């Protein structure tokens, strides 16, 4: 079999998220107040930062 | 490039397509027992032309492993429609009956939301 | 009704024109007639002699954890936990 | 009569109607009474006085005010 | 030279020999707990919790700050280390107060962390009791900080950050023993634009963000990686967002652009977001008044009025504006058959093709191993602060000698000015000055010149004189000139081809104008005829808006995703950490649906396919965080003055038009202003 | 002594010891590491092909009578080339202990079902296919069984986010409980509880 292999549909993630959102890898960054440097030691994935909102009842986001 | 790994019920794109088709003939089969059974407000060539969009949009899909995942879970939500297994309320969710669509023109999305 | 007018001690109020107020015809709101801050400066300052002192709530293991204040500054020293204030002459 | 319920109990007989403590509020010493101390109300639901939540927080963006 | 092996936690791993015992340890991947070791800082040995237990020694050394010899070995993880550790920590916290949950740094602080690894469990301490722990006052060192004294360590990182990088000795170390207070001796204040970091600097938290008070806790927060686009260095930072606002800004470490430093304009504008926002499209109504209207009817007024002016159309770009909107913009004009684009900051004439006449071309992370610098009319401790920085620290190490052109101005360190008059600028291209002979026989020299006399037309033959010297300035992976700008969006616009003068869009005469993020107050309605439609397009509410017949909200830096290049050439983009507030959106789909309201569509709808018509604009504005290095750049002299705009804080602190509508900015000129008042009345 | 720190049990280790070494002398082919961790828990790390007759092994050797398979347990680390691990754990009655067999699957690469050695794995293993999604070979019933009917995707795989994807109410112009997409009231706020300094000095070797 080829090594690259996409696993879109067997996932079970909605085709508006495959073709909408773009992910960041990134080394997370350091908290400038403090000098320790162990959560910076790995890599990470995040997704984009879509709309929050105010919820009309009560305020929560 | 090059990886040698255990299939998965198919050695070659073959007998993969021949699953697929044996798919397609055990759901079209089981579609009008489907209709008459699950009181959906679906007719019997909607319920075709809906696994007709549910085939069309994995027919971009090469890769053989993938393509027999597919079918394993094709014959399990097959197997989840021969014996009830289910209620109307799920055999519906393949047409998004209660979501409204949106609109794909920019004007209209940037009147209505960021999103 | 003046509960729907009424300010809390956050400084909100919804206003005349808002739809937030519609809540509000069928269940009062909820505003708290004892401000913390009333009743925090209606409490007199203590007066001390020596230059640092300490503040543990008034009850003890029930009060907030133990903290010293500084005196030798002039002026009225407020305890960032419960806000009583000290003062040395 | 016939709208007793659980909440007319006040909050200083609560502990002896529940067995928390032996001693009534008559010889309890302990009990505290401050002026902030607001009077017992019982479950005010499926009422016109009921409470409803809201948001605590002013507004925290200020818009622009062209005028 | 050679490398000696040492044997750090059983381990043999090769160093320099100029290294101490936490290099290496940091080179083996250990980190050693430490208080007051910050790597930009000098070395001391006062908070004593770095000690190790080398072998065949009586003593446990400083890592901090004991160099290594040959064949040595440290044992990191020994029994008499920790117990260095455990007792000097508790000694650290016999008279810590009980402040923690009343403490801004606390879920980040140092100490508890550190209590949590390497200290022990309970206190010792048995006077609690009855003669208990100290309490000192509290001094009032500045409007932009929050000193409780009771908290402080004694770490000396405050005072050593001052006397070393922010310039000015007001820091100092009062009293002796445990009476010791680390603050000023009298009642002063504070002042330098790099305050804001002393929070940063500060392990335990004694020295806190007054504007971030008691506002957020530090694992609520959600970290986002974004550029400061209000100075030009374009300084990574991370913004705090929890529940769909800001709170803070701080710093993310880049050793090319910032190095873990963040100027207080740059910091404290995080309430500038929040005041004077736009959220609603306003039009300006026949009746007089500017009046709240819908999105599609003020798309379709903005068309009525670009279909009545009928080819005279001109467009300005203001400093907050990112690439996209820029290239949104000159899309839409040239696509409406109009050749005019404007900046407001002005730049030379034919300067816009060759990338060298507006680029900091030696590397800011470069400029700290310059020899001689020469500034020509620019003060970089306001107008850039981080430049300064890097300046600074050439000037302790490397030995650098700067020789400024203009008025007196004071750049934190000592410097000589050689006058105002413009003719030595053409005197040390011409070989007569000694400070030429300087700048000849320096080994990495540099030029610096403000944009504010490239604003000027005959200062900018003074440019073009400056790079004749360069031409005797060249050096192997050294370019000697350096122009410093002042806002964000200048380099970019050049960089995507934008004529930089802001009267270039007046002298056309435009019937509709277009502002995007201009609240520079440089063009008003007096000079634009009367039959002009001013368009803003920008997020804050200001002196660019109080003109405009249109008003279309944008968002600001924190709220979209955008380019930004810096002085330097690097081009970086900001994250959405926070959403748009009202009917605020992009600007670049506000040029996008103008676009499709009026009948002529951009050729993208996506962000990616604009990234790509930026690829088709210039290859090196695609690539993000990679800077290439630019070519060499390419002459009567005006009798005019050199005059420098930032000369005091108090204007350094109303720049940008953020920085305007923040009131921190305006406490804090209170508080300079009533300093220098409380000076006079005395004096 | 040492009230506060646990004490081990030296026979348990060296009969657990002698028992890994015995076990990795046995079968040289599947066994790939075995490792005795600490709390006295042995571990064989095995290749997939030698999944199914390591267990049997374990199954019907005299000095290994596993007889009882109490769970199987799979772990989704997605830094790994191959990402999921499945993890038996195997109840020994005759000889009073536990042992762990550890192995590696990919998302689309088989596992050969311990149905034929053990019967309780026969559920065990869907509920890794219906959390995870590894197909098991040679199964007598693979079917998801604790998610719903017209559930798409599998939930404790770490690419798959904490609320889903979609939610359900119920809907009058359908008469239906019916499928929606998700939007949470109040968002799950994220807290950064990593530690930034390290702790334990034995585990970065
Ligand atoms: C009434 C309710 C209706 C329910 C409809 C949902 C039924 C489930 C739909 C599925 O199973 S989606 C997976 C189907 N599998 C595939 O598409 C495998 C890949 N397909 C192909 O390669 C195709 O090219 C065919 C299907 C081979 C068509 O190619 P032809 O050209 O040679
Ligand atoms: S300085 Fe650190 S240890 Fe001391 S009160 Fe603040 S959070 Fe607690
Ligand atoms: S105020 Fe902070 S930075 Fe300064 S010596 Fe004290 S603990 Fe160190
Ligand atoms: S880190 Fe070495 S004494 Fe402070
Ligand atoms: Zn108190």
């Amino acid at each position: 079999v080829p090594t690259a292999v996409n696993l879109s549909p067997i996932s079970g993630v909605p085709e508006e998220h495959i073709r909408e959102r773009r992910v960041r890898i990134h080394i997370p960054p350091k908290n400038a107040m403090q000098s320790g440097t162990d959560n910076v030691n790995t890599w990470q994935i995040e997704f984009d930062n879509r709309e929050r909102w105010e919820n009309p009842l009560m305020g929560w986001a | 490039a090059v990886q040698q790994v255990r299939p998965i019920l198919s050695v070659d794109r073959e007998e993969a397509r021949k699953r697929a088709l044996n798919l397609y003939k055990a759901w079209y089969r089981q579609i009008p027992y489907i209709v008459m059974d699950y009181d959906i407000p679906m007719t019997v060539e909607q319920c075709r032309d809906k696994l007709r969009e549910e085939f069309v949009k994995h027919r971009n899909v090469t890769d053989i492993r993938v393509i027999d995942m597919l079918v394993i879970k094709g014959q399990m939500e097959l197997k989840e429609s021969v014996e009830i297994w289910k209620q109307k309320g799920h055999i519906m969710r393949y047409w998004k009956e209660s979501q409204d669509p949106k609109p794909t023109d920019f004007l209209s999305k940037f009147i209505q939301g960021v999103n | 009704r003046g509960d729907i007018e009424k300010v809390t001690h956050t400084g909100q109020v919804f206003d005349k024109e808002d739809y937030r107020n519609a809540r509000f015809v069928n269940a009062k709101r909820y505003v708290n007639e004892n401000w913390g801050i009333k009743l925090i400066e209606e409490v007199p300052p203590k007066e001390c002699t020596e230059r640092v002192v300490f503040c543990d709530g008034g009850d003890g293991p029930l009060g907030h954890p133990k903290v010293y204040i500084n005196l030798d500054k002039p002026g009225n020293h407020i305890c960032g936990y419960c806000g009583l204030r000290f003062v040395k002459k | 009569n016939m709208d007793y319920d659980g909440s007319m109990i006040p909050a200083e007989w609560y502990g002896w109607m529940h067995y928390k403590t032996d001693l009534p509020p008559i010889r309890d010493g302990c009990r505290p009474k401050y002026k902030w101390i607001a009077d017992h109300s019982e479950n005010l639901s499926g009422t016109k006085e009921a409470y409803y939540p809201y948001s605590t927080t002013p507004n925290k963006v200020e818009a622009w005010e062209p005028k | 030279p050679e490398k000696i092996e040492v044997f750090v936690d059983d381990i043999p791993v090769q160093v320099v020999p100029g290294t101490t015992v936490l290099q290496a340890a940091a080179q083996i991947g250990v980190e050693i707990p430490r208080f007051c070791y910050h790597e930009r800082l000098a070395v001391a040995g006062n908070c004593r919790m770095c000690l190790v237990e080398v072998e065949k020694s009586p003593k446990p050394v400083a890592a901090c700050a004991m160099p290594v010899m040959k064949g040595w070995r440290i044992k990191t993880n020994s029994d008499l280390t920790r117990k260095a550790r455990e007792g000097v920590m508790e000694f650290l916290l016999m008279n810590h107060p009980l402040d923690c949950p009343i403490c801004d740094q606390g879920g980040e602080c140092d100490l508890q962390d550190q209590a949590m690894a390497f200290g022990s469990d309970r206190s010792r301490f048995t006077d609690i009791n009855y003669t208990g722990k100290r309490a000192v006052e509290d001094k009032d060192i500045g409007p932009l900080v929050k000193t409780i004294m009771t908290r402080c360590i004694h770490c000396t990182r405050c005072v050593r950050f001052a006397s070393e990088i922010a310039g000015v000795d007001d820091l100092g170390t009062t009293g002796r023993g445990n009476d010791m207070q680390i603050g000023t001796y009298v009642e002063k204040l504070f002042l330098t634009e790099l305050s804001g970091n002393v929070i940063d600097l500060c392990p335990v938290g004694a020295l806190t963000n007054k504007p971030y008070s008691f506002v957020a806790r530090p694992w609520e927060i959600r970290k986002v990686s974004s550029i400061d686009v209000l100075d030009a260095v374009g300084s990574n930072i991370v913004v705090s967002t929890r529940t769909n606002e800001v709170l803070r800004i701080l710093p993310r470490e880049n050793e090319d652009v910032n190095e873990e430093w963040l100027a207080d304009k740059s910091r404290f504008a995080c309430d500038g977001l929040k005041r004077q926002r736009l959220v609603a499209p306003m039009v300006r109504m026949p009746n007089g008044e500017l009046q709240a209207v819908e999105w599609e009817g003020a798309l379709i007024a903005v068309a009525k009025a670009i279909k009545a002016a009928g080819g005279q159309i001109a467009g300005i770009s203001g400093q907050l504006a990112d690439l996209e909107a820029q290239v949104a913009l000159k899309d839409l004009l040239n696509r409406l058959g109009s050749e005019v684009v404007a900046t407001e900051q002005g730049f030379i004439a034919g300067g816009t093709d060759n990338r060298a006449n507006y680029l900091l071309n030696s590397t800011i992370a470069g400029l700290e191993e310059a020899d001689a610098v020469l500034l020509v009319g620019t003060n970089p401790r306001y107008e850039a602060p981080l430049v300064n920085t890097r300046l600074r620290k050439a000037y302790v190490h490397n030995e650098l000698q700067i020789a400024s052109i203009g008025p007196k101005i004071d750049l934190s360190y000592d410097h000589e000015n050689l006058g105002a008059d413009a003719a030595l600028v053409k005197d040390v291209c011409s070989g007569a000055h000694a400070f030429s002979k300087v700048l000849e026989g320096a080994k990495k020299p540099a030029i610096i010149i403000g944009a504010d006399l490239l604003e000027r037309a005959d200062g900018a033959a003074i440019h073009a004189t400056v790079a004749e010297y360069c031409k005797k300035l060249k050096k192997p992976n050294w370019n000697p000139f350096n122009v410093l700008q002042t806002n964000a969006a200048q380099v970019g616009a050049l960089d995507v081809g934008y004529k930089a003068g802001a009267q270039t869009a007046v002298k056309a005469q435009p019937k509709v104008l277009f502002l995007l993020n201009a609240d520079a107050g440089k063009v008003t309605r007096e000079q634009l005829p009367k039959d002009c439609f001013v368009v803003y397009i920008g997020s804050h509410g200001d002196n660019g808006a109080s003109i405009a017949d249109a008003v279309l909200p944008g968002a600001a830096y924190t709220e979209k995703q955008g380019i930004y290049v810096n002085t330097e050439g690097r081009p970086q983009q900001t994250l959405p950490g926070v959403s748009p507030p009202g009917m605020a959106r992009e600007d670049w789909k506000i040029l996008r649906a103008l676009s499709e309201v009026v009948g002529k569509p951009l050729p993208y709808d996506n962000l990616d396919e604009l990234r790509n018509r930026l690829e088709d604009v210039a290859p090196h504005l695609t690539r993000l965080g990679q800077l290439e290095p630019a070519g060499d750049a390419g002459k009567s002299i005006g009798g005019g003055a050199i005059d420098i705009k930032l000369k005091e804080l108090r204007d350094y602190f109303m720049t940008d038009a953020i920085s305007r509508a923040s009131p921190t900015m305006a406490k804090c000129i209170s508080a300079v202003n009533k300093q220098q008042r409380e000076n006079e009345a005395k004096q | 002594d040492k009230p506060t720190v646990r004490q081990p049990d030296a026979v348990a280790r060296s009969h657990l010891s002698d028992f890994g070494r015995y076990v990795a002398e046995c079968l040289p082919k599947y066994v790939q590491k075995v490792q005795l961790t600490a709390g006295d828990e042995l571990e064989v790390l095995i290749a997939p092909e030698g999944v199914v007759p390591v267990l049997q092994f374990l199954k019907d050797h005299h000095q290994a009578q596993f007889t009882n398979l109490v769970d199987i347990a799979g772990v989704d680390v997605p830094c790994r080339k191959n990402r999921f691990e499945v993890v038996y754990n195997l109840l020994s009655l005759r000889y009073n202990s536990r042992i762990r067999v550890k192995t590696y699957t990919d998302e689309l690469t088989p596992l050969d079902s311990a149905c034929e050695v053990h019967k309780a794995a026969n559920w065990y293993e869907r509920e890794i296919w219906d959390m995870y999604g590894v197909f098991f070979a040679n199964h007598p019933d693979l079917r998801r069984i604790l998610t719903d009917y017209g559930f798409e995707g599998h939930p404790q795989r770490r690419d798959f986010p904490l609320s889903g994807y979609v939610e359900l109410r119920y809907d009058d112009e359908k008469k239906r409980v019916v499928c929606e997409p998700l939007e949470l009231a109040q968002e799950f706020r994220k807290f950064d509880l990593s530690a930034p300094w390290e702790q334990f000095p034995n585990f970065r070797n």
